């Protein structure tokens, strides 16, 4: 390494690797953590949360009226009684598509989702190419998902800049009829609840 | 901070890399499941840093080189070692010769120790999460539907306030009410609660363009002036 | 382009190294010296790039990572092979293999010719240069001492025009004729020169910073408008 | 190489080396490049250039009034006579350090230097670090190579955005009485001739 260039050189991800564990037996050894503590964290983000809860509240507003009404006017309390809260889910929002208006979620900054509502982000959330573009150019990264939408259709870009979470609330598709909620609830995405598609006909 | 984080704009990052769901896998290796123990089981106890504010700041500071290659549980290994070694939880010595010692030998054993009690309090934490919400005595700046300006700022630490918004007219969407204020908090000089906003931002004015697109912004009180 | 390359005015890069003079070795690899030869040998002849426009966007065209990593010549490697496989010089497949070739054996023999003339072509293009200095029959639209906007512009394609500069006001320090527009001629869309000035801007508009402190920046007329 | 991720893992600099080769051969074997050519480059590069041709600028223009007179009111037309022109020094300025007026120059998007009257650039000068903080926290950055100016003094940075260059001219330092123009050339350092540095006392 020439010392005039360090900064061309990164970490190899083994060395991120040997850090992290240095940084698991430091803190063991010395009572700050235990085995125990960081599985129960590991549980609950790769077991416990999912999308499947934002997909239940999705349905229930496509099969309750009332509810959809309660759930637009008051999101926080409403995902709340639900018991979809917690850390990164203090303050859920709800946005919902329209014909003429669609919505897309990012966290430019970084990688801002609301866990207790959706589990962890996709891959590609937390990546340079979505956060730089979907601010400036959105029409482009949706056509890269499949969605191409009308000029006519304005799109309102919600970039979380603090810890104020927003979820996407996406239209039921045609060729659902009779379809139980449970069943409804089976249709809803991931994507769907951050914007980046609609849900398909059955 | 104008770091390598603050992406909002940029171009040339390429095709966004579309994958279904299903077949997003969360993890590939151990030490990023490891990872998100760590952060969650610190943060949980104050450890190195008791809200976001400080775990982002640590990696905004990250070189960008390594920013950009270290994957993304690789910022929070990053975090995780600067904040607790700033606020002297760890030494930076011992961390560094211990990273030598599991580089050299990857497979050296992980000391084992049960503690219930930290598993609910981790527990606790996880279930409870913490609202930076607060009250203030005075009032909010800002009305909804009012046309202000998001300044021309450029502070050298952390802030919220993407560049791209900066020296730019938008609208009051909404008065969410007073949170903790990231520009001090994360440099743990109190947490100073202002007035938080959601701010509408039209594309022509963002960036001279001509389609239907709008961004909306959550913007703190002194992020912004009247016109 | 909003891209990497444009870094004034961001945190995060650290410490300058400083080098003395006599220590601070132009070459430490024979393939820095090639890159030299190949830029300069390709420019003289007008293959890929015939200024340094079309150059320049095939730096600033390079995945960040690779940007902030290849080091300095590089870049200059990076921006041959794009350029010249973007005009038809040169076949992407073609190259890739040969790239292949000298990946697995680089001791692979490199051939030799003399070309006399070629020789005496590119050493006029060194000596001579190539100025981008024009006449155009229109007067210019700003005058030295005006005070004008710097107009908050977003090109995907290239351009001169720093991101910390737009949407800033400044003032006119000379009318130096006109040039080659680069947002154009990097994309081989022809010359259209306009009237280049240089524009000083004072740090309390740039950064909102107190300090006796200016920056003299060189900008194309459409760059921008009257207040 | 997880296909998510391919913009983590940069191109070693192996592969910028073999790229280099193999354009070398296939430019060389369709009849584009030669030997000689680019042998001359890097002779013309390495060894012809350098910070020399400035250096006896500046001793010129301390000794001999009129010449900086003439150089301060026309230094294109002055340099050209001089023979300091060429492939990016076709249009080169000068500006002069007073005792309250200091220059430094820079190419933030790049690494623009005027090649035929200074050779080639600083290891730093092309580097991120100077480029981003240069034209932001100049006094910050001069500080790192021992420049220490008081807030009385102003800073004007030349952000080098067009194919115009900038040299600076520094000030003569104290201690030089009676030394040749020769003698006063061998004191002018390349920093003094890009802003970050003043030129010490023999
Ligand atoms: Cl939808
Ligand atoms: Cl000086
Ligand atoms: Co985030
Ligand atoms: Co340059």
């Amino acid at each position: 390494i020439d010392p005039r260039f360090p900064h061309h050189h990164p970490r190899p991800q083994s060395f991120w690797e040997a850090r992290a564990k240095a940084l698991e037996s430091l803190l063991i050894e010395k009572g700050h953590l235990s085995s125990d503590a960081i599985e129960r964290v590991i549980k609950h983000y790769e077991h416990e949360l999912g999308p499947m809860n934002g997909a239940k509240v999705v349905a229930k507003a496509w099969t309750d009226p009332a509810f959809k009404q309660r759930l637009l006017e008051d999101s926080e309390t409403v995902l709340r009684e639900l018991g979809y809260y917690g850390l990164q889910g203090e303050h859920i929002r709800v946005v919902e598509n329209t014909d003429t208006v669609h919505n897309v979620v990012v966290c430019t900054l970084c990688s801002c989702y609301p866990w207790p509502l959706l589990g962890l982000p996709p891959s590609w959330y937390k990546e340079p190419a979505y956060r730089a573009r979907v601010v400036k150019e959105p029409r482009q990264v949706l056509k890269e998902f499949g969605l191409d939408l009308p000029d006519s259709v304005e799109i309102r870009v919600w970039d979380r800049s603090s810890e104020i979470r927003f979820m996407v609330l996406p239209q039921r598709p045609e060729g659902t009829e009779g379809m139980t909620e449970e069943e409804l609830a089976k249709l809803v995405t991931r994507d769907s609840m951050i914007g980046v598609a609609k849900i398909e006909p059955p | 901070m104008n770091g390598i984080h603050d992406v909002g704009g940029m171009d040339g990052f390429g095709k966004v890399m579309y994958v279904k769901e299903e077949e997003d896998i969360y993890f590939t290796h151990d030490w990023e499941r490891l990872a998100f123990g760590l952060v969650a089981g610190c943060k949980a106890q104050g450890l190195g840093m008791k809200a976001f504010d400080e775990f982002r700041i640590g990696i905004e500071l990250m070189r960008p080189v390594d920013y950009l290659t270290s994957s993304y549980y690789g910022h929070w290994i990053a975090t995780v070692a600067y904040n607790l070694v700033d606020t002297g939880v760890l030494d930076e010595k011992e961390l560094d010769e211990r990273t030598e010692v599991f580089l050299k030998k990857p497979d050296t054993k992980i000391p084992r120790r049960e503690d219930p009690a930290l598993v609910k309090l981790v527990e606790k934490a996880l279930y409870d999460g913490l609202s930076p919400l607060r009250e203030i005595s005075a009032s909010p700046r800002f009305k909804v539907g009012e046309r202000i300006k998001a300044k021309n700022i450029h502070p050298t630490g952390h802030t919220r306030f993407p560049r791209y918004a900066r020296d730019k007219y938008g609208v009051i969407d909404e008065v969410y009410g007073a949170h903790v204020f990231p520009d001090d908090a994360a440099h743990r000089k109190g947490e100073n609660p202002q007035y938080l906003y959601r701010v509408r931002f039209e594309a022509e004015e963002l960036w001279g363009y001509k389609q239907k697109d709008s961004v909306y912004i959550d913007l703190w009180e002194s992020y912004m002036e009247p016109v």
